[PDB]
RNA sequence: CCAGAAAAGGUGUUGGUUGAUAUAGACAGCAGGAUGGUGGCCAUGGAAGUCGGAAUCCGCUAAGGAGUGUGUAACAACUCAC
């Protein structure tokens, strides 16, 4: 069938201010603007509630696999809205069985420089796309602190490093090296 | 089967309301099938222990009410695994007697720490081949009189941690286990009547 | 020469897939089926066979 | 500083697979003196799987035997044991009957590990079907026994 | 050296069998029918299970086999050795002949038997499992295994009736109860109301 | 006609049959227990529920299988049923 209806309402926090040009959502609170381009996706968006308490996204007739990016909206206005107000902290771990990783941030965390994996000579320059920014952390021996506004900035710009870091050619439930994504979270908890 | 088991599990919460009208409405929070049935079987003689789906018991207690009108001050405290202890013996010595019951229990690797777990500084009864069992916690030990040495503490876990797998099974060697749970009782109910 | 919850980390990446029988596609531990509809979506999965 | 340790012998012989030694050896007692002080004093046991509680202090050890169930129902099965030639399948055959039950669950409650004896009954009538012989046929005839036409205390 | 079943699988000629024409046929592959305790009575085997056919075509003695050993094996190591009536019903009697080229070519055509080949029908049972009642998915499970023998589309039916008999499965015992119906093994007798009555009164004696 | 395809599959998606269990509060999910006779008997070199052959019940129970798996020389440790 045709499901006649499909909504899901989003809470929007009091410091937090989102608004809407057509289907395209923004987001403005205290860590900074935050856009997203949403006219691949066919739905209603209304901003309901004065002192703009609630989104409401709806959908009128749609088959199973366009009511399945109903909550997809949510799920990204409301991951927006996180990393807006709170901001996201990928923090990622280095190991290693023999050989460090030496991890050399450049340019202020937009590039990492990856040296001495698995011993071998070949730098691995890796770019943080543009937002978010690495950092070798403190009060832990091997991490890089990704901090940054959008998951999909965050996680791309972790997974491209994670990505580099790869043992090839080998056997690699033997050789268990490189960086890895290990605590996935928030820079400012609420 | 099932509704049989459901429909005589409502005949053993009528029965046992009817003759014990004095009650305390206990949290059973993670204490061990071995402690509550050591428990039980110690207490038999003196009261009835007794757990369940709360519910169970609160449609129980709503079949109840237009019989015995005094037992739906139960109704709001019936949440969290929380069940019941029936006695006709006296008030408090049932209180203190749940209080001396109370055994320490091991540390299992996951459950997270309530209280402040060290470790003394001293000459266990082990043995020289099982040190890496502490090396995997980087102790620093010293073997004498044939068994190993602990030069100083380490207050290895936090008010609340999480207990891991290395830090569980060295516990369980030394056979110390500072976490006890016991039975944590919430409200009293006596012939209408609440205490804490 | 390796803390064991780095270890498991990177066991968490590298071990615990599962691979499916035909084309050999890496999956998450809690798959059912196959992701490539190059072999078809396929059912039988087994769960990579770790290291001795 | 006295210590309390376990061990599973076989009874009555002097056991040649020692397993004495890597308990007795780290504190120091010699062990070999103990395995068979402990098989002596077993002595009619002789044919069983018997574990036993030690109490050894800064000098010397305690023997006393630890009961097991389904030890205490299999030497009251009483049938000539099979030697060193240790053949096919000594499956147990025969008929106990229900006061040496009964005292057998004294036992049973001497250390206080179940419930009463209406309990410790039933919970050790179903050793014998574990065991495998009969009171004069199986448990689906003798749960009719504690319904309602108990022998028991 | 034998030929793939796609070449004589289907119903391409008029029966011919083994008999006073066509000597020297091999013997079948298939001589084994009915496994499982076949020496079981009616009474305690109530749930039938039945491959049945459903394409008009051609099943061979090998692949009659194949599938009841298939269904064997499963249920041997499912519902114990001594707890199911597996029976084939199908016997093959249509034999399948070859021409070999060693060069005459088609000059004198005509083929030495081969094999022998069971012919179905649309609605065929071919293989029929009787066991207890709470051993229906084991049934379905093994003619699902012993499905996968034999070429074409084949379903499976559990039947309305008492196990191995021609008979309704819920009417049976009360009619066994009424006596117009005998065990006598594997199948049940039918008693009429048209004997002599010495006969009557020998089964109300 | 006729110019090319099968057995087998799919948590793509759409209909249809049949049977379950669920406000006595289910299916996910996150958390807490998962115990005594007992390390049951044969058996094995060692088989403590976890290689094997038959058994496969009670106590206490809200509940726990003489055990679904990971394991262990074997226990320990984890996990599941419940
Ligand atoms: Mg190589
Ligand atoms: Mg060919
Ligand atoms: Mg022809
Ligand atoms: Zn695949």
């Amino acid at each position: 069938m045709k499901t006649i209806l499909s909504n899901q309402t989003v809470d929007i926090p009091e410091n937090v201010d989102i608004s809407l040009k057509g289907r395209t959502v923004i987001v403005k609170g205290p860590r900074g603007t935050l856009r997203r381009d949403f006219n691949h996706i066919n739905v209603e968006l209304s901003l309901l509630g004065k002192k703009k308490k609630r989104l409401r996204v709806d959908k009128w007739w749609g088959n199973r696999k366009e009511l399945a990016t109903v909550r997809t909206i949510c799920s990204h206005v409301q991951n927006m809205i996180k990393g807006v107000t709170l901001g996201f902290r990928y923090k990622m771990r280095s190991v290693y069985a023999h050989f460090p990783i030496n991890v050399v941030i450049q340019e202020n965390g937009s590039l990492v420089e990856i040296r001495n994996f698995l011993g071998e000579k070949y730098i691995r320059r890796v770019r943080m796309r543009p937002g978010v920014a690495c950092s070798v952390s403190q009060a832990q021996k091997d991490e890089l602190v990704l901090e940054g506004n959008d998951i999909e900035l965050v996680s791309n710009s972790a997974a491209l490093i994670q990505q580099a870091t790869t043992v090839k050619n080998k056997d690699i439930r033997k050789f268990l090296d490189g960086i890895y994504v290990s605590e996935k979270g928030t820079v400012q908890q609420a | 089967d099932r509704a049989t088991w459901k429909s005589n599990y409502f005949l053993k919460i009528i029965q046992l309301l009817d003759d014990y009208p004095k009650c305390f409405i206990v949290g059973a929070d993670n204490v061990g099938s071995k402690q509550m049935q050591q428990i039980r079987m110690s207490l038999r003689g003196k009261a009835v222990v007794l757990m369940g789906k709360n519910t169970m018991m609160r449609k129980a207690i709503r079949g109840h009410l237009e019989n015995n009108p005094a037992l739906e001050k139960l109704l709001p405290h019936i949440r969290g695994n929380v069940g019941f202890v029936f006695t006709k013996e006296d008030l408090t010595e049932i209180r203190d007697m749940l209080l001396a019951n109370k055994v320490p229990a091991a540390a299992r690797a996951g459950a997270i720490a309530p209280c402040e777990v060290t470790v003394p500084a001293q000459n266990t009864g082990l043995g020289p081949e099982k040190t890496s069992f502490f090396q995997a916690l980087g102790i620093t030990t010293k073997i004498s009189r044939g068994t190993i040495e602990i030069l100083s503490d380490v207050q290895l876990i936090k008010t609340g941690d999480k207990v891991g797998a290395s830090e569980a099974t060295l516990l369980n060697m030394l056979n110390i286990s500072p976490f006890s749970f016991g039975l944590i009782i919430q409200q009293v109910f006596d012939n209408g009547s609440i205490y804490n | 020469i390796i803390e064991p919850s780095l270890r498991q980390l990177a066991q968490k990446y590298n071990c615990d897939k599962m691979i499916c029988r035909k084309c050999y596609a890496r999956l998450h531990p809690r798959a059912v089926n196959c992701r490539k509809k190059k072999c078809g979506h396929t059912n039988n999965l087994r769960p990579k066979k770790k290291v001795k | 500083e006295i210590k309390v340790v376990y061990l599973r012998c076989t009874g009555g012989e002097v056991g040649a697979t020692s397993a004495l030694a890597p308990k007795i050896g780290p504190l120091g007692l010699s062990p070999k003196k103990v395995g068979d002080d402990i098989a002596k004093a077993t002595g009619d046991w002789k044919g069983l799987r018997i574990t036993v509680k030690l109490t050894i202090q800064n000098r010397q050890a305690q023997i006393e035997v630890v009961p097991s169930a389904s030890a205490l129902i299999i030497k009251a099965l009483k049938e000539p044991p099979r030697d060193r030639k240790k053949q096919k399948n000594i499956k147990h055959s025969g008929n106990i009957t229900f006061d040496e039950i009964v005292n057998i669950a004294r036992q049973m409650r001497h250390r206080s590990l179940a419930r009463e004896l209406s309990g410790t009954i039933k919970e050790i009538l179903g050793t014998a079907q574990s065991v495998g012989c009969n009171v004069d046929g199986r448990h689906p005839h003798d749960i009719i026994d504690d319904i309602n036409s108990g022998a028991v205390e | 050296g034998r030929r793939p079943a796609r070449c004589y699988r289907y119903c391409k000629n008029k029966p011919y069998p083994k008999s006073r024409f066509c000597r020297g046929v091999p013997d079948a592959k298939i001589r084994i029918f009915d496994l499982g305790r076949k020496k079981a009575k009616v009474d305690e085997f109530p749930l039938c299970g039945h491959m049945v056919s459903d394409e008009y075509e051609q099943l061979s003695s090998e692949a009659l086999e194949a599938a009841r050993i298939c269904a064997n094996k499963y249920m041997v190591k499912s519902c114990g050795k001594d707890g199911f009536h597996i029976r084939v019903r199908l016997h093959p009697f249509h034999v399948i002949r070859i021409n070999k080229m060693l060069q005459t070519g088609m000059r004198g055509a005509f083929g030495k038997p081969q094999g022998t080949v069971a012919r179905v029908h649309i609605g065929q049972v071919i293989m029929s499992i009787r066991t207890k009642l709470q051993n229906k998915e084991h049934v379905v499970e093994a003619l699902r295994r012993a499905k996968f023998k034999f070429p074409g589309r084949q379903k499976i039916h559990i039947s309305k009736k008492w196990g191995f008999t021609k008979f309704n499965a819920d009417e049976f015992e009360d009619m066994v109860a009424e006596k117009r119906l005998i065990p006598d093994g594997c199948g049940v007798k039918y008693i009429p109301n048209r004997g002599p009555l010495d006969k009557w009164r020998a089964l109300h004696s």
